[PDB]
C-alpha cells in the first residue's frame, strides 16, 4: 500500500500537530532521514491516537 | 530477503547485500519467531529503500 | 400484511380531468410592472473598480448546473465582462479565483476587456479543485483596491459556489478592514444562504441585506449576472465628490506605423494624448506617459442614462378614451384586445408616459426599458 | 364511412382511408389515432399526456412495436380480457379512448370492445381435490355446449387431459374461460410461510409485471417475458411469495433446477427442508404439508419406463393439488409432451416465465390455451436506457465469398452448402480481425457456431478453446473458469451448448459465425448472454453483437429471418461491409490463394453355473 | 500488508495526475466506439485479403 505525502501536507501536519514537529526536530537531523521518520510515525500508535 | 513458507520443514532466512554481493544465512527453530523477524526486517528495509530512493531522486 | 402488487391499478388515465387566459397572463405581467414602479434618480458611482471573485473549488465540480458549474460560471463571467465594459467603459475590473485555498489573481485591474476575456478563457481550460478561502480572496482584493482613487468606487463581486470556507485567519477582521476602506461586496451564491457571506454583504453595504443574491434556475443566474453591471447607488454619508481630471484624445490618422506608448508595438492608428502628445491603442485607458485618463464623449455618454433614468410608463385604463388607435413610437395597431368574449379593450397595450402622455405598445415599452433610454414623446413635445 | 368524398390519392389504399373520421378541434393534446380496420392504435410519445396514455394502452392493448417517437399498439381480445379483469369497466375504456384520441372512436371498434369485454368471466375452470371442474354462474351455458361434451353452482367435472380442448373450444365460442386463483379465500390447500427477505429489492418493471399478474387480488395464470439477466427468476420468487401456496417449478436443464433452488433459498425466507428437487441424482421430496418442488420438463413429461422412485415421486406430484406452477422457458411448453405438463399437474395458477417467446411454428400461439394470456411485455430499450440490461450494438458483417468457394457453393446440395458457406476464408479473416480488435479493447468474447466442424476448425486456426456437446463436463468447467478469470483466455468458441441454459461468465462481445437456420429463439438467446454484463454501470459502455454472414448465400435469408425478432424488440442491425484494418493486420487466415485452395479441398473432403465360462 | 510511503515535492505529482489522465485516455480507448460502428462502411471497399 502506498500513500503520497506532499510537502504542503507535511507543513499542515507540523502546524496542526506540534508533537510531530517536536519529534521531527530531534530525530531527523540526528539519527535517521525524513522518509524513514515518516514511515516510523505512520506505523506508530501516535498516528492512530 | 528470502524467506521460507510455513509448508516447508526447515526455517531459514537468506540476506542479500549490495555492492560481489554478500550473502548470509539465518536459520530459526520456531515459526512465530520467523514471522516477527521477517515482518520487522521487511519494514526496516522498506524504510531504508524509500530513504535511498528519495536520496537518489534528490 | 398485504402486498403492493395486490393493490388496485393506479388508473392514472382516469385521474386526468380535461376564456380570460390572457387576463391570467396579464395579472402576472402587472405584478411584473408593479415591481418596476420604484423609479428614483438615486446617485450611483459611475467610475467603478470591480473585482470579480470566481469560485474554482471542488463544489464547482457539482453538476446541478449544465453541464458543470465551473464552465457555466466562466462563460457567464465572459458575458458579464462584455456587458460591464459595454455599459461601464471608464470602470476598471480585475479577476481573482479561489483555488486550493489560495487566491490566484488571473488578470490585473485594467480597463481593457480583452485581457480579462483571455484570462477567463485560459481559466476555462483548467479543472477546479480545492477548498475555497473567502479571506484570502478578500485580502487579495483589498490589496488590489488599495491604489484605487477616492472618486472611483471600490466594489467586489464574489461568485461563491461552496457552502463552507477555510480561512487562514479571522475573517471578521478582514470584514472590518473592508468596511473601513469603503469597499462594497456583493456575493452571488450557488447552493444556499451562507451566513458569513450575508454578514459580509450586510457590513459592507451599510446594513443592506439585499446584496446577497442566490439563484433559482438557469435564467435567474443570467438575470443576477445582468443585474451587477448597473452601478451601485452610493450612500448619503459618502462625501468623496472630487473633480476628476481627464483629456479627450483625437484619433490620429497616419499611413506609417508608430510605436505606441502603452505596448511599444507598431500600430497605424491611435489616440494622441491631449496633455503630453503620446499615443495609445484603445480607449478608455490611463495615459502611460502622464497617468491621465483618456476618454471619449461616448464613454461619458454611456453612463448618463443611470443619472437620469426614465420613469416607467403607466398602464392605460380600459375605460379611459385612448388618444390614438395605433402606437406612437412604431405605429403598431393595438389589437381588439378581447381576452374573453366580452373583454372589449381590456388591459389595453398602450403605456401612457408620465410627461408627454403618449401611447406605447408592450414591444416599445420593453424596448425603451432595454435598449433605448429616452422617451420619443418627451422629445417630440415642443418645450 | 361518413359520406367522405374519395380523393384520387386514395386509389392505392385497400379500404384503409380513414379520412372520414372528422378531426377533433382539441386533437393536438390527444396522443392517439384509432384505426377502425384492425383496432391498431398509433401513439405519439413526444406529445404531452403520453405516459398517462401509455399506461392505459399497456393495460388495454398489446404493443406491436415501441420505437423512439411513434408507438404502435394492438387492441386484441386477450388484452381486453386482462383489462376488464384488473377492474376496468367497459364504459371507462370507451370514455378514456374517446377522451384521448384525435380521430373519433369508430363504431366497429366500440362494438369490438363490447363484444370482447362482455361474456367474460362466465365460464370458469376450478380445481377441487385434484379434479378439474368447469363452472358457470349461468345455467344455460352448460346446455349450449353439446359438441365437445367431455363430461366424466352450475358445474360439471371434465377430464384432466381434456382441459386444453375445453379451453380451445370455449375460446372459439364467445365465452372465454376465466382462470384466476383466489388464494386469499382458498383454504383447502395448506398455506406456506414463504416471504421475501427484507434485504431484497425489486425493480419497478418487475413490480409492474406482478401488478399485471395480481391486479384484482387473485392470481391470474399467464406469461411474463423479461430479458435475460433482468430478473425473471426474482419475479418467480415474488409470485410464489405472493401466492403463498405449494409451488412446483419446471425448468429445461438440471443446472437451471440448481440455479432455481439457489435463488429460492437466497431471496426468500424458505427453509431447505421445504425445498425438494426431482432430478436424476436427487429424488427426495419434502415431508411437510406444503412446500416447493423443482424439476425438469423432461422427467415430468417422460413417457418412457421411469424408475420406481421417480414413479413414486410422480404419483406424489399428481396426487397433490398444487397452488402454483412456474414454467421457466415457456417457449418449449408447446412441444409434443411438454404440452402435457399442465395436464399431469393440477395447478391453480400457472406462470410462464420466458425471454424468447417465439417459435418457428405456430404452436407458440397455443400458450394462451396452455398457460394463459400474455401478461407483460418488457420494453428492452426502456430497460437498456435505464441500465438494467446492456446496451448492445447489434451488427451484421457481410463476408463476400471467394471465387473458388462460390463456384462449389452453386454445384452442391443444401446440406453441404450449409457447411460450405460457413468456411469461406473471408469469414475467417473477419472473425480473426474482430477477435484481435476486441481482445485489444479487453473484452470477453463468445464466438457462436452451431456447426461442430466449423467450431473446431475456427478454434484450431485461431488458437482458442472450443466447447461443444462431446466436451467432458470437467473440461468445460475448467475452460469456463479460465475464461472468467485468466486474462490470456478472453475468447471462447461455443456451439449450441451455449445457446441453451448453461452457466457462462459475463461477456461483452459476441461473434455469430453460424446459426441453426432461421431460429429467432436461438438468436435472442445468444443476445441474452451479453445483456447482463457487470460493466453496465460504466458510462458509455456498450456490448457488441456480430453476425458474420456469407454474402450472396442463403445465410443472408436465415440471418434476416433471425434478426426479424430483434428488430421487433427495437434492435437495429447495422451492416458492416468493410473493416478498417483488413489489409494491415499482421496475420490473415487463408490469405494466399494456395492456402484458400487447400482449405477448399479440405472442406470438400468432409463430404448352469459351470458352462458360463466357455462363452 | 506491508506499508510504503511516498515523499513528493508536489511538482512531479501534477505530472502524476497527467499520468492518471493517460490512464483516463486508455479508459477512453477501452470504451471507444469502433470505427465501423460510428460511421457507415458502405462506400468503402469490401473486406478481403
Ligand atoms: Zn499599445
Ligand atoms: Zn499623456
Ligand atoms: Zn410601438
Ligand atoms: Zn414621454
Amino acid at each position: 500500500v502506498n500513500v503520497n505525502l506532499s510537502r504542503e501536507k507535511i507543513l499542515n501536519i507540523f502546524e496542526n500537530y506540534p508533537i510531530v514537529k517536536k519529534a521531527y526536530t530531534d530525530n531527523v537531523p540526528k539519527n535517521f532521514k525524513e522518509p524513514e521518520f515518516w514511515a516510523r510515525f505512520f506505523s506508530s500508535k501516535l498516528f492512530r491516537k | 530477503l528470502q524467506a521460507t513458507p510455513a509448508s516447508s520443514e526447515k526455517m531459514m532466512l537468506r540476506l542479500i547485500g549490495k555492492v560481489k554481493p554478500q550473502r548470509h544465512m539465518f536459520s530459526f527453530n520456531n515459526r512465530t519467531v520467523m514471522d516477527n523477524i521477517k515482518m520487522t526486517l521487511q519494514q526496516i528495509i522498506s524504510r531504508y529503500k524509500d530513504a535511498d530512493i528519495y536520496e537518489e531522486k534528490r | 400484511g398485504g402486498y403492493a402488487w395486490e393493490d388496485e391499478i393506479k388508473r392514472s388515465w382516469d385521474l386526468v380531468k380535461v376564456m380570460a387566459s390572457l387576463v391570467a397572463s396579464i395579472v402576472e405581467a402587472r405584478k411584473k410592472r408593479t415591481a418596476k414602479k420604484n423609479i428614483t434618480p438615486y446617485q450611483r458611482g459611475i467610475i467603478r473598480s470591480l473585482i470579480l471573485t470566481l469560485d474554482c473549488s471542488e463544489a464547482m465540480l457539482e453538476k446541478d448546473l449544465r453541464p458543470n458549474r465551473h464552465a457555466m460560471i466562466i462563460q457567464y463571467a465572459i458575458d458579464f465582462v462584455h456587458e460591464f465594459f459595454d455599459q461601464n467603459p471608464i470602470s476598471q475590473m480585475g479577476i481573482i479565483i479561489m483555488r486550493n485555498g489560495l487566491a490566484q489573481l488571473v488578470s490585473q485591474v485594467s480597463g481593457n476587456p480583452q485581457d480579462h476575456i483571455d484570462a477567463l478563457k485560459s481559466i476555462r481550460k483548467q479543472e477546479p479543485k480545492g477548498n475555497p478561502s473567502l479571506q484570502n480572496a478578500l485580502e487579495m482584493a483589498r490589496g488590489l483596491l488599495l491604489p484605487v482613487p477616492a472618486h472611483c468606487t471600490r466594489e467586489v463581486l464574489i461568485v461563491f459556489g461552496s457552502l463552507s470556507t477555510t480561512d487562514p485567519g479571522d475573517i471578521h477582521q478582514t470584514i472590518d478592514s473592508l468596511v473601513s476602506e469603503k469597499i462594497r461586496v456583493k456575493v452571488l451564491g450557488l447552493s444556499a444562504q451562507v451566513a458569513i457571506c450575508k454578514e459580509l454583504c450586510k457590513a459592507t453595504n451599510y446594513g443592506d441585506e439585499s446584496f446577497y443574491k442566490i439563484l433559482l434556475d438557469e435564467t435567474h443566474l443570467k438575470e443576477l449576472f445582468n443585474e451587477a453591471v448597473t452601478p451601485l447607488p452610493v450612500n448619503k454619508i459618502n462625501k468623496g465628490f472630487t473633480l476628476v481630471k481627464m483629456g479627450f484624445p483625437t484619433r490620429i490618422f497616419e499611413d506609417t506605423p508608430t510605436f505606441c506608448s502603452c505596448h511599444s508595438k507598431l500600430v497605424y492608428g491611435g489616440y494622441f494624448c491631449p496633455n503630453c502628445h503620446s499615443k495609445v491603442c484603445s480607449l478608455p485607458t490611463v495615459c502611460p506617459c502622464c497617468d491621465l485618463m483618456l476618454i471619449l464623449s461616448t464613454h461619458l455618454a454611456r453612463s448618463y442614462h443611470h443619472l437620469m433614468p426614465l420613469k416607467t410608463f403607466a398602464e392605460v385604463p380600459t375605460t379611459e378614451k385612448f388618444r390614438s388607435e395605433d402606437c406612437f413610437s412604431c405605429q403598431s395597431r393595438f389589437p381588439i384586445l378581447k381576452n374573453h368574449k366580452n373583454g372589449k379593450l381590456l388591459t389595453s397595450s398602450r403605456y401612457r408616459c408620465e410627461d408627454c402622455k403618449q401611447e406605447f405598445c408592450v414591444d416599445c415599452d420593453v424596448f425603451i426599458h432595454e435598449i433605448l433610454h429616452n422617451c420619443p414623446g418627451c422629445e417630440s413635445k415642443p418645450v | 364511412p361518413a359520406d367522405f368524398v374519395p380523393d384520387s390519392v386514395s386509389g392505392m389504399f385497400r379500404s384503409h382511408d380513414f379520412s372520414y373520421l372528422r378531426l377533433r378541434p382539441d386533437h393536438a393534446s390527444r396522443p392517439l389515432w384509432i384505426s377502425p380496420s384492425d383496432g391498431r392504435i398509433i401513439l405519439e410519445s413526444f406529445s404531452p399526456l403520453a405516459e398517462q396514455a401509455q399506461d392505459f394502452l399497456v393495460t388495454i392493448a398489446e404493443p406491436i412495436s415501441r420505437p423512439s417517437h411513434i408507438h404502435e399498439y394492438k387492441i386484441t381480445a386477450y388484452s381486453l380480457y386482462a383489462a376488464v379483469s384488473v377492474g376496468l369497466e367497459t364504459d371507462d375504456i370507451i370514455s378514456v379512448l374517446d377522451r384521448l384520441s384525435k380521430v373519433p372512436v369508430a363504431e366497429s371498434i366500440i362494438n369490438f370492445i363490447k363484444g370482447a369485454t362482455i361474456s367474460y368471466g362466465k365460464v370458469k375452470l376450478v380445481i377441487k381435490h385434484n379434479r378439474y371442474f368447469v363452472e358457470t354462474t349461468q345455467a344455460d351455458i352448460l346446455q349450449m355446449l353439446l359438441n365437445d361434451s367431455v363430461i366424466g353452482v352450475h358445474s360439471f367435472e371434465i377430464a384432466n387431459e381434456s382441459v386444453e380442448v375445453v379451453k380451445k373450444r370455449c375460446q372459439e365460442i364467445d365465452y372465454p374461460v376465466l382462470e384466476e386463483y383466489d388464494f386469499r379465500n382458498d383454504h383447502r390447500n395448506p398455506d406456506l410461510d414463504i416471504d421475501l427477505k427484507p434485504s431484497t429489492q425489486i425493480r419497478p418493471y418487475q413490480e409492474k409485471s406482478l401488478s399485471k399478474m395480481f391486479g384484482n387480488g387473485r392470481a391470474r395464470s399467464g406469461i411474463i417475458v423479461l430479458p435475460c439477466g433482468a430478473g425473471k427468476t426474482l419475479v418467480g420468487i415474488t409470485a410464489a411469495c405472493t401466492i403463498k401456496k405449494s409451488v412446483i417449478v419446471l425448468c429445461t436443464s438440471s443446472v437451471s433446477v440448481m440455479q432455481w433452488r439457489q435463488q429460492f433459498l437466497q431471496w426468500c425466507t424458505l427453509q431447505p427442508e421445504n425445498c425438494a428437487v426431482f432430478t436424476s441424482d436427487n429424488k427426495e421430496m419434502f415431508q411437510t404439508e406444503s412446500g416447493l418442488v423443482v424439476s425438469t420438463y423432461s422427467m415430468v413429461a417422460n413417457t418412457r419406463n421411469r424408475s420406481h422412485d421417480s414413479q413414486k415421486v410422480m404419483d406424489f406430484l399428481t396426487g397433490r393439488e398444487w397452488g402454483f406452477i412456474i414454467l421457466d422457458e415457456v417457449h418449449v411448453v408447446p412441444a409434443a409432451m411438454f404440452r402435457r405438463v399442465v395436464s399431469t399437474i393440477a395447478a391453480h395458477a400457472k406462470l410462464g416465465l420466458t425471454a424468447t417467446l417465439v417459435r418457428e411454428d405456430d404452436k407458440i400461439g397455443d400458450l394462451n390455451f396452455l398457460i394463459g394470456p400474455k401478461l407483460y411485455e418488457a420494453n428492452w430499450m426502456e430497460l437498456s436506457q435505464k441500465g438494467h440490461i446492456a446496451n448492445v450494438q447489434c451488427a451484421e458483417v457481410w463476408c463476400p465469398m471467394t471465387a473458388e468457394f462460390y463456384q462449389e457453393y452453386l454445384r452442391e446440395t443444401a446440406r453441404k452448402r450449409m457447411l460450405l458457406y460457413i468456411m469461406n476464408p473471408t469469414k475467417f479473416q473477419a472473425c480473426q480481425f474482430l477477435i484481435q480488435y476486441h481482445e485489444r479493447r479487453g473484452d470477453k468474447i463468445i464466438v457462436f457456431s452451431d456447426n461442430v466442424y466449423a467450431l473446431q476448425e475456427y478454434a484450431l486456426k485461431m488458437g482458442k478453446p472450443f466447447i461443444y456437446g462431446s466436451t467432458p463436463q470437467q473440461e468445460r468447467m475448467n475452460i469456463l473458469q479460465n475464461f472468467q478469470y485468466n486474462d490470456q483466455i478472453n475468447t471462447i468458441f461455443l456451439s449450441k451448448v451455449g445457446d441453451t441454459s448453461i452457466d457462462l461468465p459475463e461477456a461483452t462481445c459476441l461473434i455469430q459465425i453460424s446459426s441453426h437456420y432461421g431460429s429467432r429463439r436461438q438468436e435472442a438467446q445468444r443476445l441474452g448472454r451479453i445483456l447482463r454484463a457487470k460493466r453496465r454501470n460504466d458510462e458509455g459502455f456498450n456490448a457488441f453483437f456480430y453476425s458474420l454472414v456469407s454474402k450472396d448465400t442463403q445465410e443472408m435469408y436465415y440471418s434476416t429471418k433471425r434478426q426479424a425478432f430483434l428488430v421487433d424488440q427495437g434492435y437495429a442491425f447495422k451492416v458492416i461491409t468493410h473493416l478498417h484494418g483488413m489489409e494491415n493486420i499482421p496475420n490473415l487466415a487463408y490469405a494466399s490463394p494456395r492456402e484458400r485452395r487447400e482449405l477448399l479441398q479440405e472442406v470438400l473432403l468432409k463430404n448352469h453355473p459351470l458352462i458360463r465360462k466357455m462363452y | 500488508a506491508t506499508l510504503h510511503i511516498n515523499i513528493t515535492t508536489a511538482s512531479d505529482e501534477v505530472a502524476q495526475r497527467e499520468l492518471q489522465e493517460r490512464q483516463a485516455e486508455e479508459k477512453r480507448k477501452q470504451n471507444a466506439v469502433p470505427e465501423w460502428h460510428k460511421q457507415s462502411t458502405i462506400g468503402k471497399t469490401a473486406l478481403g485479403r
